[PDB]
């Protein structure tokens, strides 16, 4: 069980739009790997307030 | 209040909720974004627009994220280019390959972007990536040079399970990857 | 194992997750999909798609839907045609208008359409619906005349609360409409 | 508070297709009224 942690400030509202996309993106190029992808869950709330 | 919620365990070889592009596919259990080929591109997107924040409030989400992914190259020493779980506008399609991972075009900001993204770096880019020439993770905001970095040994082969969340009172994105 | 789930508790004018058709539009605060006028449509659809039964397994998903909403007729006499909350597939456009509430397009069973519905019907077609000419709640499969109907009183300008549920394992679609 | 209720068996294995949208309609023919939602939320889970 080796674990790994990276934290950050980002602030969202400067940098990407009210409404987004949200993905994976994998690439290759004169060096290459399979990237894939097993589960997947992601929750996200936003108030009116 | 507005809430946007999924779980997938394991993917089907019709998965209708996801938008792929590039060479982005699924099957029985598993999304496979890119197989072990050179100059290859493969991205996959979730259906339905996320509301990120509200200009008319001022207010940010407040998300979580999490999946398991793994790595295999073939040639266990040579590795590229790498994986990003990644945030941009609804239209978002694939960008530059190779050491931009299919979302940036360039190693200064650019604020046309619009994309923040968590890469799993693989392969050692000099004219950006940490001098240190390590395997990394890291949190690129419009950007493929990274706003801070995070040494990483890679396990071929191995399931590395990773969440990713962000604080809507104090702005942090945390990231952590588990291998077993 | 999948979920999907959402939740959106007052409507934005930019409310990007969903699709509109016909006249359906969202203002600051509600979803409107007819005004008060003659022979109109409109329809709005969540943007993604959901994963409602399984080949391999056979599996099918218990699901649950809530909303509030309100008809606002100036004549309390003259009212209809109604309104549905339905299932179809995923490139369902708009069928037949008024009597047939922009989801079927006839009386008989069809089973080219495969759309469960759940109406709200404030007008009596004498082809299709019930005998005793009341406003009803009704569930319809693949035909535009009811599998089921409950009487059902309407109260003009009032917000009527819903929960529509769906249990996997006993295969019973429940309806319910509360007033204040 | 005044409530109304309705149950039945419906067969969806047999009825809609593996992927579906859903969504809300609402018409107007010769005569009329506004049909309007004010909030909505759903949840669903296959195993
Ligand atoms: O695959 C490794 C490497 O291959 C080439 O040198 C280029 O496409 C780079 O962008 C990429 O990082
Ligand atoms: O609007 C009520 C009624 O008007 C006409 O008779 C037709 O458009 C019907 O289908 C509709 O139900
Ligand atoms: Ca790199
Ligand atoms: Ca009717
Ligand atoms: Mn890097
Ligand atoms: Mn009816």
């Amino acid at each position: 069980v080796t674990s790994y942690t990276l934290s950050d400030v980002v602030s969202l509202k400067d940098v990407v739009p009210e409404w987004v996309r949200i993905g994976f993106s994998a690439t290759t190029g004169a060096e290459y790997a399979a990237h894939e992808v097993l589960s997947w869950s992601f929750h996200s709330e936003l108030s009116g307030t | 209040t507005e809430t946007t919620s999924f779980l997938i365990t394991k993917f089907s070889p019709d998965q209708q909720n996801l938008i792929f592009q590039g060479d982005g596919y699924t099957t029985k259990e598993k999304l496979t974004l890119t197989k072990a080929v050179k100059n290859t591109v493969g991205r996959a997107l979730y259906s339905s627009p996320i509301h990120i924040w509200d200009r008319e409030t001022g207010n940010v989400a407040n998300f979580v994220t999490s999946f398991t992914f793994v790595i295999n190259a073939p040639n266990s020493y040579n590795v590229a280019d790498g994986f990003t779980f990644f945030i941009a506008p609804v239209d978002t399609k694939p960008q530059t390959g190779g050491g931009y991972l299919g979302v940036f075009n360039s190693a200064e900001y650019d604020k046309t972007t619009e994309t923040v993204a968590v890469e799993f770096d693989t392969f050692y880019n000099a004219a950006w990536d940490p001098s240190n020439r390590d395997r990394h993770i890291g949190i690129d905001v419009n950007s493929i040079k990274s706003v801070n970095t995070k040494s990483w040994k890679l396990q071929n082969g191995e399931e590395a399970n990773v969440v990713i969340a962000f604080n809507a009172a104090t702005n942090v994105l945390t990231v952590s990857l588990t291998y077993p």
